[PDB]
DNA sequence: GAAGAGAGTGAGGACGAACGCGCCCCCACCCCCTTTTATAGCCCCCCTTC
DNA sequence: GAAGGGGGGCTATAAAAGGGGGTGGGGGCGCGTTCGTCCTCACTCTCTTC
């Protein structure tokens, strides 16, 4: 506000913290800028219920070792869902478990409904029911999960070599591409692919072992494995070292 | 129940019987028949006859037999008005609306017919207390009058100042 | 091997199985409920509402209405106000 | 002319009402129960083969 | 006794019924501390006494 220059964009100055006429030199305001801070250089039931759910969300996260950013994302989902109040009837623990599942999906690291259930007192059925309701309430959507979204966790939890993990990811991706397992759950496809890749390397894991980490019954793995077994040589990566030849892979 | 359960069913059966409209009294043995209490103890038969059926305020001893007491209970508009008048005259106090409703079927007709004759006081639990409308001396005024009257604070003044005002204004 | 994925906790399904097998309490006829309430009155003078529900094995809302029809609740300064089976 | 109990005042110690602090309870509010159906996958229990 | 297969069950999807059961939010309500109220006691003046 230069008296000489009406409507002049005063320039901030960090020397003394004052705004100066950009083309007059006049200091308008002696030292008003406050440079140091300007530049980086008896509890309500709703709050108490929110606080307990926040504590529950963190407790669930540490069980599966989720990063704080997902927990922060989960808290935002809970506040949005809690504020909107379409799930007032549903238990807060169920809402939090669904929020934790949604937060994982939004961040690109999905956890299967069984994995969230294992860390929560709420069953998978109830979490799924809350999951759909939250999406409607928040008017949001989650990208469809793929077989490769669980390979890193499953293979690492099975202590399988990196080459096996890459081979399993290639097998699972190719199998879906070839439509060899239409309608099968991505987890089941991933579990079958891990078994196919595992049996083709030095580190061999039984169907029960793969099911435990993946939460998929060995029968389902057996079904998926039987569907992709015929095209085993095609699914495997071209530059894959077969400890056990593909022709001699288990048949069942 | 032994010595306690039988009497409860007798009272309940008697109450239901009156609701049907049978004002005729009933004997102790007759009532026992329909209440499935024929095997009641002998000492209870005399106890009910001597104490239960006389001390209770809902049992009337007529020609030796026992009958309900609808006269004490309010069952007419005139009785409702009279009961309140006696309460005010004798200073007994008000009666909860629920007590009148059970005693007086369709009490709304009687209450609305009397209109302003009944003074209603709303308790914190929504319960309404009925008081007689003594129409001897009445004085009702506009709302703002009370508002101005409320505006004149008097609890925060001392007696010396209150009485000093009288001589200050010369009265 | 910790927190292995599970569709439903073993304790949760067993509890659900027990509840499903047992089923919900039914509304018995007033005469039968009244007889049971009167009979149990001999054992002790006063009963708690929660404990009385177990003895009668009836829905709480239905039991309260039946209890209200005859029974009343007396305020006790030692623990709390509790229901009294004696109508008078 | 020369001195005792008692009380004002100063000053220390024990018990009850109020404030929490929750335990328990009562009351809306909601979800669950049930049945019907076709669909598909997934999963569990029982039977059978070796 | 181990493992595979057959049979069966769980889940979602609508909608409706009526009522039991679970759950969050208040609401009166007893119990572990805290401060004020009540009570106790040392050190002197005082009217009275001798
Ligand atoms: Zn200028």
């Amino acid at each position: 506000t230069c008296p000489n220059h009406p409507d002049a964009i005063l320039v901030e100055d960090y020397r003394a913290g004052d705004m100066i006429c950009p083309e007059c030199g006049l200091v308008v305001g002696d030292r008003v800028i406050d440079v140091g801070s300007e530049w980086r250089t008896t509890m309500s039931s709703s709050d108490r219920a929110m606080m307990n759910a926040f504590k529950e969300i963190t407790t669930m996260a540490d069980r599966i070792n989720l990063p704080r950013n997902i927990v922060d994302r989960t808290n935002n989902l809970f506040k949005q869902v809690y504020e909107q109040k379409s799930l007032k009837g549903r238990a807060n623990d169920a809402i939090a478990s669904a929020c934790l599942y949604i937060a994982c999906r939004q961040e690109g690291v999905p956890r299967t409904f069984k994995e969230i259930c294992a860390v929560s007192r709420i069953s998978k059925k109830e979490i799924g029911r809350c999951f759909k309701l939250i999406l409607k309430a928040l008017e949001t959507s989650v990208d469809l999960i793929t077989t490769g979204d669980f390979m890193s966790r499953f293979c690492s939890n099975l202590c399988l070599p990196k080459q096996v993990q890459m081979a399993a990811t290639h097998i699972a991706r190719k199998a879906v591409e070839l439509d060899l397992v239409p309608g099968r759950s991505p987890i089941s496809v991933a579990a079958a692919a891990i078994y196919m890749a595992s049996q083709a390397s030095a580190e061999k894991r039984t169907q029960k072992e793969i099911g435990d980490i993946a939460g998929v019954a060995d029968v389902t793995i057996r079904q998926s494995y039987r569907l992709i077994y015929p095209r085993a040589p095609d699914l495997f990566p071209t530059d894959f070292k077969f400890d056990t030849p593909v022709d001699k892979l288990p048949q069942l | 129940g032994y010595k306690f359960g039988v009497l409860a069913k007798i009272v309940n059966y008697m109450k239901t019987r009156h609701q049907r409209g049978d004002t005729h009294p009933l004997t102790l043995d007759e009532i026992l028949d329909e209440t499935q209490h024929l095997d009641i103890g002998l000492k209870q038969k005399q106890w009910l006859m001597t104490e239960a059926l006389v001390n209770n305020p809902k049992i009337e001893v007529i020609d030796g037999k026992y009958a309900f007491k609808p006269k004490y209970n309010v069952r007419d508009k005139k009785a409702l008005l009279r009961l309140l008048d006696q309460h005010d005259q004798r200073g007994l106090g008000g009666i909860l609306l629920e007590d009148i409703e059970e005693a007086l079927p369709n009490s709304q007709k009687a209450v609305k017919a009397l209109g302003d004759q009944i003074l209603f006081v709303n308790r914190p639990d929504k319960k309404k207390i009925l008081f007689f409308n003594d129409k001897s001396c009445q004085f009702s005024v506009d709302e703002e009058f009370q508002k101005l009257w409320r505006s004149v604070t008097v609890d925060s003044m001392d007696e010396e100042k209150i009485e000093e005002y009288l001589k200050r204004q010369g009265i | 091997t910790n927190y292995k994925p599970v569709a439903n906790h073993q304790y949760n399904i067993e509890y659900e199985r027990k509840k499903k097998e047992d089923g919900k309490r039914a509304r018995a006829d007033k005469q039968h409920v009244l007889d049971m309430l009167f009979s149990a009155f001999e054992k002790h003078q006063y009963y708690n509402l929660k404990d009385l529900v177990d003895i009668t094995k009836q829905p709480v809302v239905y039991l309260k209405e039946i209890l209200k029809e005859i029974g009343v609740q007396n305020v006790k300064g030692i623990h709390k106000n509790t229901w009294e089976l004696k109508p008078e």
